[PDB]
DNA sequence: GCTACTGGGGCCGAGGGTGTTCCGAGCAGTGCTC
DNA sequence: CACTGGTGGTCGCCGCGGTTGGAACACTCTAAGATATTAGA
DNA sequence: GACCACCAGTG
DNA sequence: GCCCCAGTAGC
């Protein structure tokens, strides 16, 4: 009798672990705490489950794991994303074929970004420009957005400083927080769908490229704003807050049912 | 009208009764029925008035993320815990 | 997504885990979830396929004037009877 | 506690118990049959009970059934209503005070006759008519419907008869409307009941114990469920009473009767302004 | 007329009413020798027995012991339309009501209520007579009186628990009452709005003769459970003055005064 | 491209390396520089530091079975490097390209050369009678009544003994294959002769040294007929894989199979 | 019914040519009672 | 922890101003060899 | 007569 | 070292 994934749309967005070993007791996903506490964890209906530090996860653990299609990504301080394992061949190959027949070619490569720019900002992109201008464009107008959310939510802003080493300035570690959940639950749908998290368009070079466009096109429209509410509160668990939070914009906006035909819709340019 | 499941343990036949009159008792304490959040209520107030010494769970359909809520009364090895807004089960040893 | 409950009764361990991958076990042998008709059949499967000695349930919510459904795998001293159309269940005395 | 009854339109539409003795076990309807299954029913979840001969039906039984606001309907053949109990004091007094006063004036009583006729059949009923006259007018457009759906499904017709003491030997047809026209009277006197209202003081029915209730099912009935007692009766089945209960639940539950009766009720009385 | 049947199943035997007890002593009843009958505790009712009642128009009421209950009864909502136009039409007019509700007064206090005076003013006079009736049964009886005091039940005082379990008897005989003689316990002349309004009235005429007395007579002792013993103390001086009996002619008289033509 | 084996311990990280706990107490102290891919076999566990020292370095983890028979997990999931992913893919698009590739695949197999003149469908029908013709010689040589290679895909237990050992045999190569082609950083989806399937790139590969000794061993547990086939075959290709490092030999061979296009490498 | 314990055994359930079809009252002596 | 059995004890759980997407099939190709169809990719 | 409360015994 | 399987009481 086989074991088969769900689809990513009738799951749960995220499930957060800590301190605890992580086994396979009877064929469940099982969270053994250090007191003896057994937690099942629904492995199958979950979109990602994000393992904290102090989770020592079993090999039938991450073979469970992957066999029903759920994505481990191991993550550190703010739930900054540090590692992951999934399916080792989740991708469709003629899904894989045509994201990177979309990177190979500049042209098609040029005009998935412009569709990615009209896309995020609700207007095309002003034409005869490059790709380096357009992502120029994206800098000036992720700056002044991250400014006027500020202005409007009331929270001290000097910049983004995304590193841990200056925060010491809780607004850069709910953005951190909530950008990692979209990032955790953007990777768990281009993993499903089939297509490579690193064959990117706009942040190239990077390992999770495609996750980075994918999500920046939406980060602001649900996540952001939901960071900026929660740190004007001043919470003493902004971590939870923001995982909270994020959790019920996620539900609320239908995001892993957005996910893949919004990666559709931006690979659809080149035809 | 949204589902009702109460799985009751350990409580005096007057609960298994009252829950009778509106729920389907389809196993030995599991009751089913469809009621509205207002008969949720009451139901309920039932359980927490009669279960006396037992411990019994309730569990509902709504527009959550999971799409059900449940809520407990009285102690159990089985206790509810909040994973960052995500209330799963936790069995506590002996 | 229409809601879900199983209530298992003497089925080995491996359809106990099975079922605890995708619903919640909220009490010992009741497992709640939220889950479309496919992997409702799917879960249906995996209890016909796996139950081998015990008594299972399965409850999910319709449209019907109820406003749920069930149907059942093995035996039990509690037997659904039709009533017209109208599926309740009866008890069955020793013997 | 004091375990307040459910809204109707939440409720089931009937249950109909054959044989055995109902009890009341720990505070639950239980039916108990002769061979010892015992049956556990929600009464509380159910709008309306049928008792068909061979039930005793205990004290305690009529008093959780009552008390929970579910009209206990005992029948016979057919599943015709015999008799009926409720709560004694299950009636608003703002709406039984409201039908009374329209009950008692004649220009009111003509108006919520004309709102019945007109909510019965495509078109308005002709002004300055008295009610015998519009009566007449709804017998003879009653018997050509009767008539029009026996034609339709292609049962051989003789006229509709209500009583079965008036059946003959092979009269299915009169059985199956009997049978579903008896369901449909008796949710909608579990719905006046509930709502508050008298089933005894009708407009276009007078003297009969359930005149309200042939007035408000009567103006319902023909939409759904007489043609599909036709249809049952041009099948004609091994066991009609069971395939007739089958399809008036689906009817109830496609058509939402239970939650649009009281409506109905509502809208067929404010004619009398 | 009407009969109380307890502990023991009706079923039908040659055409009668049977009520069979654990004994063996049946109880024949023919067709038309009951108007109604009181179904007390203890009573299981056969399908053919409803069927008969049902064919030839019997009442079945399933009560309390002695009526101290009203659970349920047969024909809901009241079979008999004529009656229910005449309550109503007494109920409706502001001239027949006022006439009614003078009866209540003369039939409840010894002496006719002093004329030219509304519904209101005779519920503000029937408000102070019963506070002094309170004061007086207090000092008869030598209770400690401190009003009509209740929390909507143990925690409260012991007086104002034996009057509300009383009442409640009162209300139950009362109830069976109205519901045998045919009318609806809703439509209420002094009164007006509760699903018991007309309970609450013809109860009220008669309240503090026996039932309230009694409730301060148990008050003068301290038993246990007090619930307990005002029910059965009520139980038992409605069977002893045949309450049940008495009421509907009073019934009757009260809607008579509104000089309407009665239905037959 | 350097890895190992962990198995049968808890991987923790001691003064920032790798250390392997076995049942018995024997740490297996690992530096982060000795090592480009750690293979996770059953009976591991792994601790948070230890995934955060190989995202940190990065150091590829692929949970597997035993000597690889098996691929469940690996991380850097989808894909590490996209130079690789997109040299695999412009390798596989052009027609030109892939026909070279295809052609290098035979060559490697087979050791004579394919005709010229023929397209990849011709290749195709080629490798068909091939693999036709060595069932039937392996069959004579083993001595094992052979029907062909028919099998019920629904029922894993109405086939051949011979059946089951070739079918059980293939998943093991395509374990370790999977594991090759999971640590050179390529796609398994991105194939040439095999296409439209997610591992496609696997069964090219895989085919290349199938029949030189997993298969003929799957001949040889069915002439000796176990109790357990599948078990016998899964163990004798574990042993195969691990006594002849059958990994370590496959990765070169995929560098020169995408290397036979003509494009420079990514390197 | 379920649950805990505790050695013994196994590392395991696969197979791949392709895409396309708020308000009255009284009445006692400002509060009670309806 | 759910079900069963027998016997003593109760008939009860109340109050009452009115009103405001997946599989069926359709195919390429080749070399053996039923020199047609078939087994293998 | 109907129904509940109590108190173990067994699987 | 992790996990399933079988029997064996115990409540
Ligand atoms: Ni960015
Ligand atoms: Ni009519
Ligand atoms: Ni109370
Ligand atoms: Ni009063
Ligand atoms: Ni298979
Ligand atoms: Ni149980
Ligand atoms: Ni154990
Ligand atoms: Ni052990
Ligand atoms: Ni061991
Ligand atoms: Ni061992
Ligand atoms: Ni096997
Ligand atoms: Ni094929
Ligand atoms: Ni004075
Ligand atoms: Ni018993
Ligand atoms: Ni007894
Ligand atoms: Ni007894
Ligand atoms: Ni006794
Ligand atoms: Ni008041
Ligand atoms: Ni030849
Ligand atoms: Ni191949
Ligand atoms: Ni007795
Ligand atoms: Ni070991």
């Amino acid at each position: 009798l086989p074991l088969n994934p769900i689809p990513l749309k009738d799951r749960v967005s995220m499930i957060f672990l800590q301190y605890g070993q992580i086994d396979v007791i009877d064929g469940a996903f099982v969270l053994i705490d250090k007191t003896g506490i057994r937690t099942h964890i629904p492995v199958g209906s979950v979109a990602c489950i994000m393992l904290e530090p102090g989770t020592r996860v079993s090999h039938a653990a991450v073979r469970l794991a992957a066999q029903v299609g759920t994505l481990l990504v191991w993550v550190g301080e703010a739930g900054v994303r540090v590692y992951a394992s999934g399916q080792p061949g989740g991708a469709r190959s003629d899904k894989l074929l045509y994201q990177a027949k979309l990177a190979l070619d500049e042209d098609l490569r040029l005009k998935v970004v412009r569709k990615m720019f009209e896309l995020r900002f609700g207007e095309p992109a002003p034409a005869r420009r490059s790709v380096e201008q357009l992502r120029g464009i994206e800098g000036s107008r992720v700056r002044a957005t991250y400014a006027l959310l500020a202005k409007q939510y009331g929270v001290t802003w000097n910049g983004r400083r995304y590193d841990p080493k200056d925060w010491e300035d809780t607004i850069n570690q709910c953005i951190s927080a909530a950008t990692s959940c979209l990032y955790g639950v953007t990777e768990a749908a281009i993993l499903a769908a089939g297509y490579a998290p690193a064959i990117g368009f706009v942040h190239t070079g990077k390992p999770l490229s495609f996750v980075y466009d994918i999500a920046d096109i939406i980060k602001f429209d649900t996540v952001v704003p939901k960071a900026f509410e929660i740190a004007r509160r001043n919470p003493g668990e902004p971590d939870r807050e923001v995982r909270l939070a994020c959790r019920d914009i996620f539900r609320s906006s239908k995001t892993l049912a957005k996910l893949i035909p919004l990666i559709e819709d931006v690979l659809a340019a080149g035809e | 009208m949204s589902m009702l499941v109460v799985v009751t343990e350990n409580v005096p036949p007057r609960l298994r009764g009252r829950l009778a009159i509106w729920l389907l008792e389809v196993r030995a304490g599991v009751y089913v029925g469809d009621v509205s959040a207002k008969i949720r209520e009451m139901i309920w107030e039932q359980i927490a008035g009669l279960a006396e010494e037992g411990n019994v769970v309730m569990a509902w359909a709504t527009n959550t993320e999971t799409g059900f809520e449940f809520q407990t009364f009285g102690l159990n090895r089985r206790t509810p815990v909040d994973l960052d807004g995500l209330r799963l089960v936790s069995f506590l040893p002996v």
